[PDB]
């Protein structure tokens, strides 16, 4: 039918998003899908669309919110610079590693129990995950919740009266055990938030495994060497590094000993000039930035 | 109700300007054959019964459970541009109502303007009620029945 | 499951005053009073349990 | 056209639907009857903090 | 394939709701008439989207 | 009815800040308890600047000790005690807002409940649940 | 009576307790009417009237939920229906109406779960 190629076309496949098109505010992976068009499309202002864009346009590459609007125009943006911000990641072959020596993401791994020893911290988490959560759709919560909790009180009351006795004639410091394990054996099976929204693994910035040696005309690779821009005369403020802008990202440029004299020299104008630097490390924040932490390489 | 028989005719009216296929009009005897005069005489495509949501695909007994939210679904007719039920409009008003013998229905049907009543015109139809059935005003005339004239459609 | 003793009585009885002044209708908005007074005069006329029309 | 425009209720389903109803009126009731008393419970809980002497 | 124009009557629920009532009579919804959800272009949906977001 | 009272006592004594205030509490707390009333809290809010100078029974102030006092009484006790309070020289200003308890019963002060806490029980079980 | 039922509650429950036996208990045995005095006693000097309620509620949902899910099944066996009404004194059920007929299984249902309760 229709409905079924529609659903299944190359613009349904394109998640909806509403998010500004122009944001001031930290940046930290991309929010819109880059979409191109073939030259010889783009002769034809052909984008795939609702409507043909206005040939002003020369870019291959824009981004947008809405087919078509109110104003009979399409919300859209000419530039896909996203795309050059990661592939200038994968050239500077620096593999993510997590700082925290967590399991690789993208690797089925058999996991145990060890962290669900926090049951209580996490069960609760769903309730208590709730920092900007409605003032009464989250109190939706306590009432909604209650009634589901309070349906399963007969079978807790012979459970435990049938398990562990004891506890239920001596001291509740065992019975919460009982509890917090009791509901999240009896919702396993249920479907809380069963799918995760949280940004997983390095969130398709890169896929490259470490341990890889790069071999070169010149012998292995031990160092790897990157154009660089500093951006602030004076270290930040608070911390003991300056900042650098490598490859479409700000890294954290720890200096050997001391600073370089261009440093004084140029001042605010900085970064005007290119420097050499060492990636040393690269690594993932939870709110799906990268860490990158780099090195002056100075002439010496 | 005339006053019902008013707002349905008021309403298939308004349908009409706009062109809508199906409309609902509600659940009574006197609408049931209101409605099936005009399907029988061709000026409706469909006469089904539903609800308050739309027409019945499989038999639904009415009860008063249900009685509240039941309505009548009529299939307007559109033909060269230009709709088949034009104008509806009551003869017999609520505050005025018009009870004639046979004689002066045929007289009306004559070209003689009977009690203010304009004379049937070609291809109109005057319904009658008599004994609570309704029918077109030839054939209470043909069956010698006196009767309210309730309204005309062209 | 037991093996702060008991409340003083004088307690428990200054909590149940506490109950009883709160609720008191003596207390309470004149719009309380009325809302008994209807639940009163529906109970003896109405026609069956429930018959509130 | 020849069907009943309107079909009565049959004694017995009188007598289902008055049962679900009176069933209806008194779940109410004892619902906010036990919701009062569980609001008169936590009231007991807090009167020692409340002064009357 | 959501079916448009079905009026679900008392005597298909039969059963209490989730407050542990039964349903008795037809709501104030079930009784305005539906016939502009006829006319009004449906809403396209699919569970890839959700996926796809 | 549930009352809120917020009265500004007057610091007369800078060596006895608290004494005033400790008294006026007294004489309005055994007013309340006398008449079928109930205290539910007295809720301290310490020695604050006037947001300007004030007058009252020719004398001027420039701080004064403010106190809360959520009771139960009826109208015309209510009223009673604000009368007294409006001829106290002790008291600056004093305020009495109805806490409406149509829903619930217990309802704490709107300093506690600007803090997220709605109840007077919810106040107890976090001194004694996690104190 | 100064007395209240906490107080006599109390001592109900401390002389059942102690053993002691003042004459108070005698005319607490008079003032309610509690002539034995032991744990089955105060449980039932507190009894409160919505407990009541609480199963005749359940009694009346139980009927209901029976009433319909046995009229409900007997409609889905035709054969089973046909049995139903015969066990129940019809006289050749087989031929009747759907209306003319399930009024007598409702009839019927509403006969054996309300006649025999």
């Amino acid at each position: 039918t229709l409905a079924e190629l529609l659903g299944r076309s190359r613009i349904a496949q394109v998640a909806n998003n509403h998010k500004p098109l122009t944001y001031t505010g930290k940046k930290f992976h991309p929010t819109h899908q880059i979409i191109e068009t073939k030259p010889s499309t783009l002769y034809r202002q052909e984008w795939g669309l609702k409507s043909a864009i206005p040939s002003k346009i020369k870019s291959r590459y824009l981004v947008y919110n809405d087919l078509d609007t109110l104003e009979r125009i399409t919300t859209f943006e000419p530039r896909g610079g996203t795309q050059w911000n990661r592939l200038r990641f994968q050239e500077m072959g620096v593999p993510i590693v997590s700082n925290i020596g967590r399991q690789n993401p993208f690797f089925k791994y058999i996991s145990r129990p060890e962290d669900e020893s926090h049951a209580k911290l996490s069960l609760f988490k769903e309730m208590k995950g709730d920092t900007d959560i409605s003032p009464a759709a989250m109190k939706k919560r306590l009432k909604k919740i209650t009634a589901l909790i309070r349906s399963f009180q007969d079978e807790f009351k012979e459970w435990l009266v049938e398990n562990h006795p004891d506890e239920l004639k001596l001291n509740s410091n065992k019975l919460e055990d009982y509890v917090v394990k009791f509901l999240n054996k009896k919702l396993e099976t249920k479907t809380n938030k069963k799918f995760n929204t949280e940004i997983i693994g390095t969130g398709g910035l890169s896929y490259s495994l470490p341990g890889k040696l790069k071999n070169s005309p010149n012998g292995v690779i031990q160092r790897t060497v990157v154009p660089g821009r500093i951006l602030n005369v004076v270290k930040e403020n608070n911390d003991n590094k300056w900042l650098a802008a490598i490859g479409g990202f700000v890294a954290d440029v720890v200096f050997f000993q001391s600073p370089p004299s261009s440093f004084n020299s140029m001042g605010d104008f900085i970064r005007m000039k290119t420097f050499l630097f060492e990636i040393l490390e690269a690594s993932m924040e939870k709110n799906g930035s990268v860490s990158m932490h780099a090195r002056l390489l100075e002439p010496q | 109700s005339l006053v019902k028989l008013a707002n349905t005719c008021a309403h298939l009216q308004n349908c009409s300007k706009v062109r809508v296929a199906l409309t609902s009009i509600p659940y009574t005897k006197l609408q049931l054959q209101f409605a099936y005069n005009l399907y029988q005489q061709g000026f409706l495509s469909s006469l089904q019964k539903g609800s308050t949501m739309g027409p019945d695909k499989d038999f639904v007994e009415v009860t008063p459970d249900n009685i509240s939210t039941r309505r009548l679904w009529v299939g307007l007719k559109y033909r060269d541009n230009k709709p088949v039920l034009s104008s509806c409009k009551l003869i017999s008003k609520p505050n005025s109502r018009i009870h004639l013998p046979m004689e002066d229905m045929k007289k009306l049907c004559s070209g003689v303007t009977i009690r203010n009543i304009k004379p049937l015109q070609p291809g109109e139809l005057i319904l009658v009620r008599a004994h609570n059935n309704i029918m077109d005003i030839n054939e209470a005339i043909s069956k010698k029945l006196d009767g309210e004239v309730l309204c005309r459609v062209k | 499951s037991g093996l702060v003793g008991i409340e003083d009585i004088e307690k428990l009885e200054d909590r149940r005053e506490a109950i009883l002044r709160i609720l008191s209708m003596r207390n309470s908005e004149n719009k309380n009073a009325i809302k008994m007074a209807v639940e009163l005069a529906r109970k003896e006329f109405e026609r069956f349990p429930g018959d509130t029309g | 056209m020849s069907q009943p425009l309107l079909r009565n209720r049959s004694p017995e389903e009188s007598e289902l639907l008055k049962l679900k109803r009176n069933y209806n009126r008194s779940l109410l009731n004892f619902q906010a009857h036990k919701k009062k008393l569980n609001e008169l419970l936590n009231l007991y809980h807090v009167a020692n903090e409340f002064i009357v002497t | 394939g959501h079916i448009i124009g079905k009026l679900v009557d008392v005597t298909e629920q039969p059963h209490a709701n989730n407050k542990g009532l039964y349903k008795t009579r037809p709501n104030s919804s079930d009784k305005r008439v539906g016939v502009k959800r006829l006319y009004r272009p449906p809403k396209l949906t699919y569970v890839e989207d959700r996926l796809r977001s | 009815m549930l009352y809120e009272l917020i009265g500004l006592v007057r610091i007369t004594n800078s060596n006895a800040p608290k004494l005033e205030a400790k008294e006026l509490s007294s004489t309005i707390g055994k007013l309340i308890i006398q008449n079928r009333g109930v205290v539910r809290d007295i809720v301290p809010m310490g020695i604050r600047y006037l947001p300007k100078i004030m007058k009252k029974d020719q004398e001027k102030h420039f701080r004064a000790y403010h106190f809360l006092m959520l009771f139960d009484s009826s109208a015309a006790v209510q009223s009673e005690i604000l009368r007294t309070l409006k001829k106290d020289p002790r008291v600056i200003r004093s305020s009495i807002v109805k806490v409406d308890l149509d829903k619930q019963l217990d309802r704490a002060s709107s300093l506690h409940r600007s803090l997220g806490k709605k109840s007077i029980l919810e106040l107890v079980n976090e001194d004694y649940q996690s104190i | 009576e100064k007395t209240t039922l906490l107080r006599d509650i109390r001592t109900i429950q401390d002389a059942l307790s102690s053993g002691s036996t003042p004459k108070e208990l005698l005319e607490i045995k008079q003032r309610y009417g509690i002539q034995d005095f032991s744990q089955e006693t105060v449980r039932q000097l507190l009894q409160l009237d919505i407990s009541g309620l609480e199963v005749n509620l359940e009694k009346q949902r139980s009927l209901i939920d029976r009433i319909q899910t046995r009229l409900s099944e007997l409609l889905s066996n035709d054969l089973k229906c046909d049995q139903f009404l015969k066990d129940h004194g019809v006289e050749d059920p087989l031929t009747l109406k759907k209306n003319i007929k399930k009024n007598l299984l409702r009839k019927h249902v509403m006969m054996d779960m309300q006649q025999p309760s």
